[PDB]
C-alpha cells in the first residue's frame, strides 16, 4: 500500500535482462546504469554469471539481500513462476513489463497474476508497461528514453507507445519531470494508489495522467483521493475516449466495456482535475502549473505592444470564462512615464508597436509590483525596433527585480529569433509560447486550476 | 423501519416496489411527495380522500400492471366522494376484466415547472444522481447533469446550474422563479438513497413538480437489485 | 478596381525614404532592393542626390516615368500634399504607410485621404499599415522581414504589429507565401477588392485573413465573391472579436462601432469560409491546404503504432464531425501481409509499437495505391525500435511512389529527433506536426473545406 | 400595388405597418397568412365574421394601441353573432379604459401547432438578414437562433433551420407530429426577398408562425418602417 520503496527501493531485481544486449531486460538494465541508480542492481538470467560488471544471480531468491523492487522481462509463460520466487524472497513490488495478458485476452492469467502476487504481500504495476522512473532516485527502470530534464512533474500513462514517446517530448517542451509511470493493463495498482504517493512527494508538484479508464467500483476512492490531492498540487487528465465513439473504441483495446463520458466528467469536475483534450493542451497546462504559483485573485493583466495579439488573447481567455477588469491607476500612472499618449489602457495594455526592449522591463516589473495585480501574461510581436532575446530578459529581470512570485506566461510571435527567445524563457522555466492564444490558455490553466480547487473547497464545507 | 419495505419486496422476489411504497420510502428520506393513502375499500378511501382533499387522483395498484393507463387503471379530476365511488369500480371492473393490493387515492398536483431527478450504478463510480428539466428537455433534448455520490451542497447546485435548460428554473414568461434550495435539497437525498440503500439499483423521481416554494414528487420508480 | 499593377508595377516610388537607415522609408526602399525588384525605384526626398545607389527626387511628379504605385512614409501632416502630388504625376495606387488617422479619432482626415485620391482615380490602401510583399514580382515594399518561402499563400492582416510578426512567423512554419497584404485601416481597397485578385492570381492557391471587421454596407459584396473564390481556393479567416467582449475591444481599437458576431459566422458559412479561433490553428489549416488537394470522398485511413495515438486522433475527428468507417477489406489484406496477428484493422490502423521504420513505408504505400482510399493520417510514436527520420524517409517515399495524390498528414510524438523529423516533412511540404491531434485538426481541414465548398456549391445552385 | 400600404403609411407618418396593412404585405409575398379583415363599423364586424367562418378572434387596430392584452383588445374563439356583439362591445370600452382606432381585426382561428419566429433585421455590414427560430422560451428566454444574409437560397434556408438547437421540435416527438419544413424554408426565403426589394423596410417580425404537418401559418406580424 505504501509505495515509498518502489519509488526509493534499496535494491532492484532485473529479471530476464541477457548477454544479447537487444533484449529489453538488458534495455532496461542499461537504462538503470546510465541514469545513475545508487541502490544495488541485480541482474537475474538463468546462466549468466554477470551482466554489465554486476553479479548475475538465476532466481531473485538467490540474491543475498533484501529485493524491494522486481522488474520483470520474461515472456508470460514464464511470469508467475518469477513472482512465486519474488514472493518467497519476499519482494514487495512486481514490475511487470511482459504482454499478453487481459490486453490480448488472457484476464484468467492477468488475475490470477495478482491473486499471487498477493498471497505474498506483493503489489503489482502493470502488467504491459514499459516500467517507470523517479527523478529524485535517480530510478530508471524504463526502457524508454535514458535521461528526461529534473524537475517536479509526475507522469502517469495507461498507455504505451503513446507514453514512452510523451516521455521524450517532455524533453523536447522543456517540462522537468519527477517521475514516468506506465501502468498499462493497470490490474493492480492504479492512480489512485500512485496518487496517494505524489500527494506525499516533495518533489512532486503537478501530477499530469494519461487515462483510458478506471477499474469497476474503483471510482469513489478515485474521486475522493484526487479530490484532496488536488487542494494542494494540480491534476491534469487527458482522457483517452472523450467522445462517444472514442469511448467505444479505447475500450477494446484494454479489453474492457466502455465507460461513460458524461459521467467520467462530472468526477473529473468533483476531484478538481483539469481535463485536457489534447497532448498540446496537457503540455502547455502542466508547464504553466509546473512553473508558477497559483493567481490569489481575478486582476489579471495582458501586457501587449499590439492590440491584435491583445485580442486574440481577450477572446481566448473569454472563452475560457476570464473577464479582463480596468487596471490599477498606479499601474497606469506608472506606465504613462514612459509610455506614449495614444497608448491604450483598457487592458489589454498596449504599449504600442514602437515599444523598444526596455519597456517590456519597465512594464512587467511595474505590474508584477503592484499590489492590485495578481497575474500577468506578456504578449510580444516581433519587430524591427526590438530584439526578442532583448525582451525577454527584460521580462526575466523585471521577474526577478519584482522580489515576489505571481504567475506569469508570455506569447512571442515571429521569426527564428523569436523562436530561440521563447526556447530561453522556457529553459529559464519562464512558460512561454509561440502564439498570443496559447500563451493565455497557459495562464487559463492557472486559472481553471485556482477554481477547481475552490470547487472541491466548497464541496468539503462543514454543515 | 422503512427498509421493511425493501426486504418484503426481496422476499417476495419483486424487482420494484409499488408506488406508494416508492412514495413512503423516499418521503421517509425527507423528499416531499405527492400526498397518498392505500384504500382497500371503496369506502375506506373517504376518510383519505376528505384527509387528503379534492380532487384526488385515484390509481390501481397491483404487481402485474407495469402500465397503469393502457389497462384503464387511473382516472383523473375526481372532485367528490360520489365521483370517488364511481372512479373505483369503474377501476376495479376495468383491470379484472382485462387482468383477473387496492386502489391508492393521491391529492391533485398543481401545475408548475417539472424536474427529473434520477438514481443510477455507474460501474466505476457506483451511485450517481442525474438532474434535468422534465418533458422534450430530458426526453428529446437529453439535457443532464450528473454528479457522484454522496452530493455536496456545492455539487447539487452547480449541476442545477449546469443543465441548458436552467432559466427555466429562474423566471420566465407567465411563471416565477422555483425554489431551488428545495431543489438542490432533494439531489441530495436522492445521493444518499442510493449510498445507504444497496439493493436499490435504480430510482426515478419523475415529473417533480417545482414551485415558487417547496416541490413534490408525483411519481416515482424505485428498481430493486 | 483592377489591382494588376499593384501587384505587378513598373515603377514604384518611396515616399520619405532618408539618409538616415533607421527611418521607416529607408526600411522598405532596402527591402525593395534587396529582395529583388526589377522594375524602377523612386526614392522622394525633399533634398537627398540619391538614396542606395538611386536616383532621387523631391517630388514624384518629378520623375521621368510614369509610377504606379507610391508607397508614402511621410507624417500624417503631409500626406495630402503627396497624395496631390501623385495625383498630378498620375500614379494609380497610394500606399500610405502612414498612422495618424482614423485609428486616433482623425475620421475626417482619413476620408479626406479617400476623397482626394480618387478625385485623380487613385486608389489607397490603408491608411496605418506596414505594406505589402508579392513574391511572383520579388517585390517586398514592407518595413517587416527581408524575405519570406515563396509559395501559393497569400496572407492579408488588419492587424499591424501581430500582422507584421506572423509575417515573420511563416518562415518558421515553413509556409510558402505568395502574397503578404497589409490593410490597416481599410479607408478605401479592402477584403472584396483583394479577394478579387488573388481569384484570378495563379501563384496564389490559399488566403489567409486576419480580419477584425469590414465596412458598413460592404458585406453582401464580401459573400458575393468569397463564396466564389472557395469554389476553387480556401480562405482561412481569423476572425477578431470572435466574442461579444472582444468585438468591442477591438471595435474601440480601430474606432468603429462593434460588429454581430453571430452575424459575421453565418456570412463565413455562407461563403464557404473556415474560421480559425488561433494562429495555430490558422497556420496548421494553411499548411494542409496549401500542400494537398481536398479529399475525394469519405474514406478517410489512420494509420498508427499505438492505440493511444489513434484514440486521440479518433477523439479529434470525432469533435470535427468526422468518423472513421472500416478499412478496404483489400488494404487490411495488403497489410496482414507484415502486421503481427494482434494488429487492429478497425481504422485507425494499428500496426502495433513493435513497428519498425519500414512498415511505415509499406503500410503508407498500400494506403495511398488503394483505389477506395481518400486520405490517410499517419501517427507514430517514437520508441527505441525505430528511428523517426526513417519513419519520415519512408514516409516520403511512399508518397512519391503512390505516384498520385490524395491528401496526407502526419503527426509525429518524441524527442529532439521528431523534431528534426517533423521539420524534415515539413521542408518537402508534407503536412506534419509535433502531436496527433494537430495532424488530425489538420486533416479535418481539408474535410471542413470540402464541405464547406459544398455548401457553397449547393448555394448556387439553379432554381 | 401592395407598396401603397408603405407609401401611405410613410405619408401619414408612421413607422409601422398596423396589423391587418402588415398581413395583407406579406400575403403579397405568398407568405400563408390568417384570413382577416379590418371592421368598419359594429355590425361590419359580423358580416365578416360569418364570412370567414367562426371561431373569430377579435383584436383591435390603432396606431396608437402599442400593446395586446395589456390594454384587453383581444378576444378568442367567438362562435356566433351574440358573441361577437359582446366581445365587440367590451373590446371598446376595455382598451379605452387602460387612442384613435383605425378598426376592430377579426381574425380566423388558428389551430394549436409548433411555433416559430421567421424576423427580418437590418445588419450595418451585410444589410438585410434573416432570423429563426422556435417560439415561446426558446428564442426568447434561450435565444436560440440562426442567421443568414439575404437574399437566401434553400440551402440557407434548410441548412439555418436543422443548425438551431431546438430543431428537434420539428421532426416528430411526444404527442406532435413533424412539420412542414419545406413549408418553412419557403417563407425564409420571402421574408430575405422582403428585405432586399422593400429599402423602407426596417424589420419585419413573423411571430409566432405556426407549423403544421402540412404548410404554415403567420398569426401575428410586425413591420416596422424608415
Ligand atoms: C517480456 C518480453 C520482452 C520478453 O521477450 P524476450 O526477451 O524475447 O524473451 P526471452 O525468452 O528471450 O527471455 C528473456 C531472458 O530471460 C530469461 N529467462 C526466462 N525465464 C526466466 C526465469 N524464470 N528467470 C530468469 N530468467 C529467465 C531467458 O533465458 C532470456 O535470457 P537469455 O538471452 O539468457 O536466454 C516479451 O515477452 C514481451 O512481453 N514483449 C512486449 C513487452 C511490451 O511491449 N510491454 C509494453 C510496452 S508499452
Ligand atoms: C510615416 C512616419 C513613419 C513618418 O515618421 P518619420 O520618418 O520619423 O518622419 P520624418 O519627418 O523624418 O519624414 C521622413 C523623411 O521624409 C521626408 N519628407 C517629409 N515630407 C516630405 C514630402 N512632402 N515629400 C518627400 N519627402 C518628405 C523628411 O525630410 C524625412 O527625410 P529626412 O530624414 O532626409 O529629413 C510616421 O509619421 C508614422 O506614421 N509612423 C507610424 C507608422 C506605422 O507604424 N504604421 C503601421 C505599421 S503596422
Ligand atoms: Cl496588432
Ligand atoms: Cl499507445
Amino acid at each position: 500500500n505504501d509505495l515509498e520503496r518502489l519509488f526509493n527501493p534499496s535494491a532492484i531485481a532485473v529479471v530476464g535482462a541477457s548477454k544479447d544486449p537487444s533484449k529489453i531486460g538488458s534495455q532496461i538494465l542499461r537504462n538503470l546504469l546510465s541514469y545513475g541508480f545508487k541502490g544495488k542492481v541485480y541482474p537475474i538470467n538463468p546462466t549468466a554469471d554477470e551482466l554489465m560488471g554486476l553479479k548475475c544471480y538465476p532466481k531473485v531468491s538467490d540474491v543475498p539481500d533484501k529485493v524491494d523492487v522486481a522488474v520483470i522481462s520474461v515472456p508470460s509463460d514464464k511470469v508467475l513462476g518469477v513472482i512465486d520466487d519474488c514472493g518467497k524472497a519476499g519482494v514487495k513490488f512486481a514490475v511487470v513489463i511482459t504482454s499478453g495478458f487481459k490486453e490480448v485476452g488472457n484476464e484468467e492469467l492477468e488475475e490470477e497474476l495478482v491473486r499471487r502476487a498477493h498471497s505474498y504481500g506483493m503489489r503489482v504495476l502493470g502488467p504491459n508497461i514499459f516500467g517507470y522512473l523517479y527523478a529524485p532516485a535517480r530510478l530508471n527502470a524504463t526502457f524508454g528514453p535514458k535521461d528526461v530534464l529534473s524537475g517536479n512533474v509526475a507522469f502517469i500513462s495507461q498507455s504505451g507507445a503513446l507514453g514512452i514517446a510523451l516521455m521524450g517530448y517532455t524533453v523536447v517542451e522543456n517540462i522537468g519531470i519527477s517521475s514516468i509511470v506506465s501502468v498499462g493493463n493497470k490490474a493492480d495498482l492504479d492512480d489512485v494508489d500512485l496518487l496517494d504517493f505524489f500527494d506525499k512527494d516533495p518533489n512532486t508538484g503537478v501530477i499530469m495522467i494519461y487515462l483510458e479508464g478506471i477499474a469497476p467500483g474503483r471510482g469513489r476512492m478515485f474521486i475522493d483521493v484526487a479530490s484532496r490531492v488536488s487542494l494542494r498540487k494540480p491534476i491534469i487528465v487527458i482522457k483517452a475516449g472523450r467522445t462517444e465513439v472514442g469511448a467505444r473504441a479505447a475500450a477494446s483495446h484494454t479489453g474492457s466495456i466502455a465507460g461513460s463520458v458524461a459521467i467520467y466528467e462530472s468526477a473529473f469536475k468533483q476531484s478538481g482535475i483539469l481535463m485536457a483534450k489534447s497532448v498540446e493542451d496537457a503540455f502547455d497546462w502542466t508547464k504553466a502549473l509546473s512553473w508558477n504559483p497559483i493567481p490569489e485573485g481575478e486582476r489579471l493583466i495582458v501586457l501587449t505592444n499590439g492590440g491584435g495579439a491583445g485580442v486574440q488573447s481577450t477572446d481566448t481567455f473569454a472563452d475560457n470564462g476570464i473577464y479582463l477588469s480596468k487596471p490599477p491607476e498606479s499601474l497606469i500612472q506608472e506606465i504613462k512615464k514612459f509610455v506614449p499618449p495614444f497608448a491604450s489602457f483598457a487592458n489589454p495594455i498596449d504599449i504600442t508597436g514602437m515599444a523598444p526592449d526596455d519597456w517590456y522591463y519597465m512594464g512587467t516589473l511595474a505590474a508584477l509590483k503592484n499590489p492590485d495585480v495578481d497575474a500577468l501574461t506578456v504578449l510580444y510581436c516581433q519587430t524591427a525596433v526590438t530584439t526578442p532575446i532583448g525582451v525577454a530578459k527584460g521580462i526575466v529581470d523585471a521577474i526577478k527585480e519584482a522580489g515576489n512570485s505571481k504567475p506569469v506566461t508570455v506569447g512571442m510571435v515571429g521569426g527564428p529569433e523569436v523562436a530561440e527567445a521563447v526556447s530561453f524563457l522556457n529553459k529559464q522555466r519562464i512558460a512561454a509560447y509561440p502564439t498570443p492564444e496559447r500563451a493565455s490558455s497557459a495562464m487559463s490553466a492557472l486559472y481553471a486550476y485556482a477554481r477547481a480547487r475552490s470547487y472541491v473547497m466548497k464541496s468539503l464545507a462543514v454543515r | 423501519s422503512s427498509r421493511d419495505l425493501l426486504l418484503k419486496a426481496k422476499e417476495n422476489g419483486r424487482k420494484s416496489l409499488l408506488e406508494h411504497e416508492a412514495k413512503y420510502f423516499i418521503s421517509s428520506y425527507g423528499i416531499p411527495v405527492t400526498n397518498i393513502r392505500l384504500a382497500k375499500s371503496e369506502e375506506e378511501a373517504v376518510n383519505f380522500s376528505r384527509e387528503i382533499g379534492f380532487p384526488v387522483v385515484l390509481k390501481i395498484v397491483s404487481p402485474q400492471v407495469v402500465h397503469k393507463s393502457d389497462v384503464g387503471g387511473v382516472k383523473v379530476n375526481l372532485r367528490s366522494e360520489e365521483e370517488v365511488r364511481k372512479a373505483y369500480r369503474e377501476i376495479i371492473e376495468n383491470v379484472k376484466r382485462n387482468v383477473p393490493e387496492g386502489i391508492l387515492v393521491q391529492e391533485f398536483a398543481p401545475p408548475g415547472v417539472e424536474l427529473i431527478i434520477g438514481l443510477l450504478r455507474d460501474p466505476q463510480f457506483g451511485p450517481t444522481v442525474m438532474f434535468g428539466l422534465g418533458g422534450v428537455f430530458v426526453e428529446l433534448f437529453r439535457d443532464v447533469s450528473f454528479r457522484v455520490a454522496p452530493l455536496s451542497e456545492q455539487d447539487a447546485e452547480s449541476m442545477i446550474k449546469e443543465v441548458k435548460a436552467y432559466k427555466l428554473l429562474t423566471g420566465f414568461r407567465g411563471m416565477e422563479p422555483v425554489d431551488i434550495e428545495a431543489i438542490k435539497d432533494a439531489l441530495i437525498r436522492a445521493g444518499r438513497i442510493g449510498v445507504e440503500n444497496e439493493e436499490i439499483a435504480e430510482m426515478d423521481l419523475n415529473p417533480v413538480i417545482a414551485y415558487p416554494k417547496g416541490i413534490k414528487v408525483v411519481d416515482a420508480r424505485i428498481i430493486l437489485r
